[PDB]
């Protein structure tokens, strides 16, 4: 262990085919952070299916190419991988997991939840304007949009109208926006007359 | 093999509360829960 | 309390939930909803949500008018 470079070892191991054995002497190990590591480390978790260590393989130490390899998950079939390569893309970084969608890999299920930590507003347009062409949950859709402040403004509350007659009804949100700027307004009136008591006060 | 097993198992077995909340709860138009209950009382109460 | 029995047992739940709105308001979102987990249909009829409308839009017109005796009298008296 100690007194080692690690470097120059995986080296001969990899063009050896029988890397693998140090499958353990990768365990109590791999704090070094170090690249052939993770970096071949993960090529096995892969092949081999590991999810739940390959996940924790990198729960923690970030020492690798952050492409390439969800290169070699999306060209699965087990989602497993197409699940985390999906994550191991987005990683930190939502707008990717997205903008990245089509018929496949749209579940209905985390798209609903990946949307909502991002900060480019106007994906939800995106978003959404998808949501009308190709799904109905669109409800779920227009909606947790709305709820996280307002990233649903008026340009949205309208494209509906315009477009789709029927197909709208729904809120549970739009409300939420109404008496916040009903609240928001109580709290304001109720500084105004603060002002106003103090002013009439002292000048009276 | 097992992971190639584990596979087919799925498709197989049929602020931050608020969100938790609703998306534990979806399901809504599926069958307009928000009106039987669920949904949409769920929704509007942890979400005013 | 009373609008949701209203509901329940009556239709005139029209001038019910209406002269109930009308008064500043007491007939907030709550109520506005309380409404809809039921009824989909059965809700069209205000005079009144508009009333609390420019209401709520007048209040906003001397509002943003005290607004800009602020800007204009700052502005003024210094630069």
């Amino acid at each position: 262990s100690p007194r080692l470079d690690h470097t120059r070892a995986v080296n001969y191991f990899s063009k050896v085919k029988q890397l693998p054995l140090v499958k353990p002497y990768l365990r109590s190990v791999q704090n070094h952070n170090n690249k052939s590591v993770n970096e071949s480390l993960n090529n096995l978790f892969i092949t081999e299916e590991d999810y739940q260590a390959l996940r924790t393989s990198i729960d923690a130490y970030d020492n690798f190419d952050n492409i390439s390899l969800a290169q070699r998950l999306e060209k699965h079939e087990l989602i497993e991988f197409r699940r985390i390569a999906a994550y191991l893309f987005k990683g930190n970084n939502r707008w990717k997991q997205s903008v990245e969608l089509c018929k496949k890999d749209s579940l209905y299920k985390d798209a609903m939840q990946y949307a909502s930590e991002s900060k480019d507003t106007e994906l939800a347009e995106e978003l959404l304007q998808w949501f009308l062409q190709e799904e109905k949950r669109e409800c779920f859709g227009a909606c947790l949009f709305t709820c996280y402040d307002l990233l649903r403004p008026d340009v949205v509350l309208e494209t509906a109208w315009r477009h789709n007659i029927m197909d709208f009804a729904m809120p549970y949100f739009i409300q939420v926006m109404k008496e916040y700027l009903t609240k928001v307004d109580k709290l304001d009136a109720s500084e105004s007359l603060r002002k106003e008591e103090e002013q009439a006060t002292e000048t009276q | 093999s097992e992971q190639v097993e584990k596979n087919k198992i799925n498709n197989r077995i049929a602020x931050x509360x608020x969100x938790x909340x609703x998306x534990x709860x979806x399901x809504x138009x599926x069958x307009x829960x928000x009106x039987x209950x669920x949904x949409x009382x769920x929704x509007x109460x942890x979400x005013x």
